[PDB]
């Protein structure tokens, strides 16, 4: 059938394993999939133990490509320890300023991701697994809901798949316009037919998840690597690009830079390379000023020669890259980055409530310098105190890039102060 | 008595019948009620919420807390516009312009024809083709006022 409208996002790779199809801007189907060797890995994982897919996949060093980069095999080691009932939840909320990694497997090559599923599925013994895409991607969901219907057709999914005896069902879930409801507990709220309100952690989902039974969330990325661990073996996976980092990742590069798209590099790759390398350099070939790790972080044009690993003095996040180039007031930016962070708390606790929200209203006050002593003072109280008692990631950075922007930018600041 | 037109109600009820639990078609459902109506009418939310088997403050506090859901303006084609980091940096301005230029409506106004409402959301996640809108469900890069219009003209 049609789908609705995508722009077209640039795609390029080194590596031509997660954009091996997806670098090519259209919606690849289960025969160009199947041509092309897909669905063998999941042949191969069902003829291996549960547990030896989790050690491949422990061995392979895959970290969370979510953004917070955790141990993948980790993640599941925690949740078999745990009696099943047991549910797999595809992570595809995907709503990071800059971030749109996820989107391009999704619309062009769902059967990378599928396949994915059904490994990961079958490793930690989940019978359901569940795809949380945004509100915001109907083409993903209506191209999701046909490759899922194609995998049936095909055997891949059902009851004893292929003879092994492992059951799955994939279902679709929408999003209705929430960032909080990729907070993975936000994201099971909603699954549960409720609210987007994160829970309080301990207890991790793989303890008490979807309906309090273990549960694995897991990003699309992260997925997607799953069908190369098994193909290759976990020793062939870990000598793409460095042994500590290991495998493809995808990089979503926007703002002011010639080539806007997504990178498939190794993580050994430094984010000055990303920029001039791969992304073509700046528009006008003006100078950077600085790098927006999403709404996460802020690097300044002193910080390009890190590498955009999980390593501590590494890139890390979401691996999402929003250039400013010499002339884009950083003030302005912080309060966009703000307006975010107000718009997007769910409010249960009071820091983040009141402080998203009068962060957001004090920075515009000094943007239209109509900001008094005391609004410029409670400016800085308030970027200082949005995490306290916070139950998720959001109250804890809310403030986090714009604290950086005052710290690595104080000239530009001082300005607005007069 | 508020009725669910039939074409409506049979959908409604193939969301309730397709997850484990029936709770859990309560998104998917919403979706399908604001693509019938233009928008969530009030009066729907107490046969939704009978069908959902979930008491009707559970389904008024999950219209209230998503922001894709309006309960205020009927609009045949939502132009939800990108007022995010990069879209702001590459130009929502100018997009904004071209869309009062051509609508002659800002964000949150709807056309006097019930057509069009500008809708202001954050990042949609296509920052590399900023600025982005959306008119429903189809996504694009904002070219010019000369590009936007050829677009608009094909939602009739
Ligand atoms: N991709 C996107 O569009 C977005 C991405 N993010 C990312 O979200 C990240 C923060 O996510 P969180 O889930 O709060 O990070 P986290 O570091 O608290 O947890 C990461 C993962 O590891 C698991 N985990 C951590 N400690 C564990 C333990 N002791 N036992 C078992 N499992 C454990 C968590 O359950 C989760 O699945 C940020 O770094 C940001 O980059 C945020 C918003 C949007
Ligand atoms: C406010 C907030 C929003 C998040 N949104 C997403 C999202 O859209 N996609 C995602 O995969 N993880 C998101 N995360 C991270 C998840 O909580 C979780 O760490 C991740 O989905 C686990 O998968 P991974 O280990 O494969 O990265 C978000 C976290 C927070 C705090
Ligand atoms: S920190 Fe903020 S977004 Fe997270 S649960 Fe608390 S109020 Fe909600
Ligand atoms: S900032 Fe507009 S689509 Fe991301
Ligand atoms: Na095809
Ligand atoms: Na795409």
């Amino acid at each position: 059938r049609s789908y609705p409208a995508i722009p077209r996002i640039y795609a390029e790779t080194t590596l031509n394993m997660l954009l091996k199809r997806a670098k090519k801007p259209r919606v690849h189907s289960i025969d160009e999939y199947l041509k092309d060797g897909g669905y063998q890995a999941l042949e191969k994982a069902l003829n291996m133990s549960p547990e030896e897919i989790i050690d491949w996949v422990d061995k392979s060093t895959l970290r969370g490509r979510g953004g917070a980069g955790f141990p993948t095999g980790k993640k599941w080691k925690f949740a078999v320890q745990n009696p099943g009932p047991r549910y797999f939840i595809c992570n595809a909320d995907e709503s990071e300023p800059g971030t749109f990694k996820d989107r391009i497997i999704i619309e062009r090559d769902p059967h990378l991701l599928i396949e994915g599923i059904i490994i990961s599925s079958y490793a930690i013994g989940a019978n359901e697994a569940y795809i949380y895409i945004r509100g915001e991607y109907p083409a993903g969901y209506y191209i999701l809901r046909d490759a899922i219907e194609e995998a049936k057709k095909k055997g891949f999914l059902g009851k004893n798949i292929l003879g092994s005896g492992f059951d799955l069902e994939i279902y679709v879930a929408r999003g209705a316009g929430a960032y909080i409801c990729g907070e993975e507990t936000a994201l099971i709220e909603s699954l549960e037919g409720k609210r987007g309100h994160p829970r309080l952690k301990p207890p991790y989902p793989v303890q008490k998840g979807l309906w309090g039974k273990p549960t694995v969330v897991n990003n699309v990325e992260t997925i997607a690597n799953v069908p190369f661990i098994i193909s290759m073996g976990w020793e062939e996976y870990r000598y793409i690009g460095p042994s500590d980092y290991a495998g493809p990742k995808l990089f979503p590069v926007s703002g002011k830079v010639k080539k806007p798209g997504v990178y498939e590099l190794p993580m050994n790759t430094t984010l000055r390379e990303v920029i001039f390398k791969y992304a073509g350099g700046t528009l006008g070939n003006k100078k950077v000023k600085a790098v927006f790790s999403g709404a996460l972080d802020c690097f300044s044009s002193e910080e390009l020669d890190i590498p955009m690993d999980y390593s501590p003095l590494g890139f890390g996040g979401t691996g999402t890259v929003i250039v400013l180039t010499e002339e884009d007031d950083i003030v302005e930016a912080a309060l966009k980055i703000a307006e975010f962070y107000e718009h997007e708390t769910c409010g249960q606790c009071t820091p983040c409530r009141v402080g998203c929200y009068e962060q957001a209203n004090l920075l515009e006050k000094i943007y239209k310098g109509e900001a008094t002593e005391q609004d410029w003072e409670g400016f800085d109280f308030v970027n200082r105190n949005i995490q306290p008692t916070s139950i998720c990631g959001l109250g804890a950075v809310a403030g986090r890039l714009i604290r950086q922007t005052l710290e690595k930018f104080p000239e530009e600041w001082e300005k607005y102060r007069k | 008595e508020f009725e669910f037109p039939e074409e409506l109600k049979t959908k409604l009820q193939e969301h309730i019948n397709y997850f484990p639990k029936k709770r859990q078609a309560i998104l998917l459902c919403l979706h399908e009620i604001q693509n019938y109506y233009g928008y969530i009418p009030p009066e729907s939310l107490k046969p939704l919420a009978d069908m959902l088997e979930l008491p009707l403050n559970h389904v008024e506090g999950v219209v209230a807390f998503y922001d894709m859901f309006d309960r205020e303006d009927k609009a045949k084609y939502r132009i939800r516009v990108c007022v995010s980091i990069v879209c702001h940096l590459m130009g929502t301005n100018k997009l904004l312009k071209a869309l009062e230029n051509i609508l002659g409506i800002k964000p949150g106004e709807v056309t006097p024809d019930g057509k069009f409402k500008i809708v202001p959301v954050q990042c949609l996640s296509a920052c590399s083709e900023a600025p982005v809108f959306m008119v429903n469900d189809d996504e694009y890069k904002f070219e010019s006022e000369v590009q936007l219009n050829e677009i608009l003209s094909r939602y009739t």
